[PDB]
């Protein structure tokens, strides 16, 4: 069995101004983070990894 | 405001909790021991390729004790590495008495401590105990320190 | 009249972003002075204001020291010539310490834990006359037509 | 006493960044003219903006 | 009759705090029987122990390389001329890295970016004979009767 | 104490203003080619298409003949440094015969019933080198220093 991981960065700031425009930034952020762990099990299915055996 | 000790004093641990990091995305090749300095051999998709270090290489890190990883006593062939990269850290060495604080350390083969003279890199930290009729000590690893050569 | 599935892949970095989570540090109190900077280049720092403390930085000029990389915020930068930059006398995001995403001019993969060399404009070059103490991380990669290269910088 | 000298507004959202105000001005002018003419004079308007941050 | 306000600012810092938060590191020890160190001023490391590092400290003193500075803290007392000290028997916090204000003695500003240079004291001088790997930060400040200068602080 | 009234006078005229009402003629089947235009400088003709009917014209340079004139309008035109102007590739009104307020680059009135002489740029000024056949309508008066003329323009 493996792991995965990944994170990404906020500021208060850019909280406000997204809750203020209505369009916020974590939600993308959240959604990318999604999609790159998705993409990553196809990867790993599809293509393994050499050095990981 | 002042900074903690850390209780247990064994090889491929840490000493202390200061300032540290650890790099958790690497692999290994061949057979690394706790306590050991290992090289960057490579980098596949953000991964980094760590092996036990030659003569002439740069070391990058020190191996880190952890007891879900590495279930058998030491770092496997394919599995996942933790790699000390900032901090201070208990290393194994082949020397008989403690060098002279704040000095330069050279690592011999196979990433152990042999030297206290060296030019530039990690220092001596002020800890040296006893394992297994050898010595344990403490040295203080740095980022940028060890830059590779051209 | 049967069905397919198709595959793509994002891109994996972007001109001044912060490549992981490691050990970082990030200085907010400095301005930009004399001019503009570019997001993903590195500044220097002309000089620090004795009783106040706001230090002024600026691009980087040849004979210059570098002190740190602009990094992105989606809030204190202004969006021209079709990217994002910081305007005079405004706040901006150095980064001290950490691995960022720099913008690059140089054509072939660098070695990883080698010195890093800039070229007069703060861009990294192969082959650049202004030498540094950072290094190369490992990451290299390619946004569309731009080149990017993972650097790790560490306290002047 | 920075705060009493001069005046406080309330105008400003605690997520805008930037302020404009305009200005307007007007030219124009008049003549001594007979039943017969052709030549009258013409007028128009101007407008100019300020910023603040 | 004619209503009168008035003003008045505060002092920037105070012998040996801490300038602001920028990834500092702070340790205990234990200071030698052997003379009393003031606080924002060197101090040189004797001996170490062994089994885990606990570290003995006393003032800098001529041909001796420097270890950190002393810091305020919760411990801490009174000298005959009310200057803020350590006591030989007693517990010492000592910063390695970071930016703090630190003793002065010279008389004009110091340039950001260049090497510090200590007196036998273990106060900053500009033509000192002890060299040292800490950094002007650009601070200068003058307390009541007292000169003070920020430095950026290494690990060693 | 005893109150005070006070008296003001607009301002007489405008760059690129229609001087009066008398015959005039603005052709506005013209389209902007290779740059931008002032309002209240000459332009040249550089192709008149010969099946669509459009004219491309562009800022008046050196060893050319001037068509025409560049007129007010608060709908046809855009707002750039600081002033108001024609942007590239869209219609334009170009007054081509009566009487125009224009900018100047000279120093002293002229004489009423003399030649006109533009500048390399497309501004009016004495003693030129681009010799054209316009007259001078007997009007000078400066909008808080901006020199304006006013110029009579008959038809190519």
């Amino acid at each position: 069995v493996f792991r995965l991981g990944n994170a990404y960065l906020i500021s208060i700031d850019e909280i406000k101004a997204g809750q203020a425009t209505g369009r916020p930034l974590s939600t993308r952020k959240a959604s990318a983070c999604q999609l790159a762990h998705d993409q990553l099990v196809n990867r790993l299915v599809f293509k393994g990894s050499a050095p990981h055996k | 405001y002042e900074n903690l000790f850390l209780r247990p004093a064994c090889p491929g641990n840490i000493s202390d909790t200061s300032t540290y990091n650890i790099d958790g995305a690497c692999v290994a090749q061949g057979d690394i021991g706790f306590g050991s300095a290992v090289q960057v051999v490579g980098i596949v998709d953000g991964v980094k390729v760590v092996a036990a270090l030659p003569d002439g290489g740069t070391p990058y890190g020190i191996a880190f004790r952890s007891q879900y990883e590495h279930l058998s006593g030491k770092i496997l062939d394919g599995e996942v590495c933790n790699v000390v990269s900032h901090g201070r850290v208990w290393t194994l060495t082949s020397l008989g008495e403690a060098p002279s604080l704040f000095s330069k350390l050279q690592f011999g083969s196979g990433g152990v401590v042999t030297g206290g003279s060296g030019s530039a890199g990690w220092t001596f930290a002020g800890g040296f105990v006893k394992h297994e009729d050898g010595y344990i000590i403490e040295v203080q690893v740095k980022q940028n320190a060890f830059i590779a050569p051209p | 009249q049967i069905n397919a599935s198709y595959q793509r892949d994002m891109a994996i970095a972007l001109p001044g972003m912060v490549a992981d989570t490691s050990k970082y540090n990030i200085d907010g109190a400095c301005v930009v002075n004399e001019g503009d900077v570019l997001v993903g280049a590195a500044v220097q720092v002309v000089q620090a204001q004795a009783v106040d403390g706001h230090k002024l930085v600026k691009a980087l000029t040849t004979g210059t020291t570098p002190y740190g990389v602009a990094i992105r915020s989606h809030w204190q930068t202004v969006n021209a010539q079709n990217q994002m930059i910081y305007e005079d006398g405004g706040a901006i995001n150095v980064m001290t310490s950490g691995r960022v995403w720099m913008l690059s001019k140089s054509t072939e993969a660098p070695t990883f834990g080698s010195a890093v060399k800039l070229d007069v404009d703060g861009q990294e070059k192969s082959d650049g006359t202004i030498e540094t103490t950072w290094t190369y991380a490992g990451g290299w990669t390619k946004y569309k037509d731009i080149q990017l290269v993972e650097v790790q910088l560490h306290q002047l | 006493s920075a705060l009493r000298v001069f005046p406080v507004t309330t105008e400003l959202s605690p997520t805008d960044k930037t302020f404009e105000y305009m200005t307007f001005d007007k030219v124009g002018t008049a003549q001594i003219i007979a039943d017969y003419t052709d030549d009258l004079p013409l007028v128009d308007a101007l407008g100019t903006s300020e910023f603040g941050k």
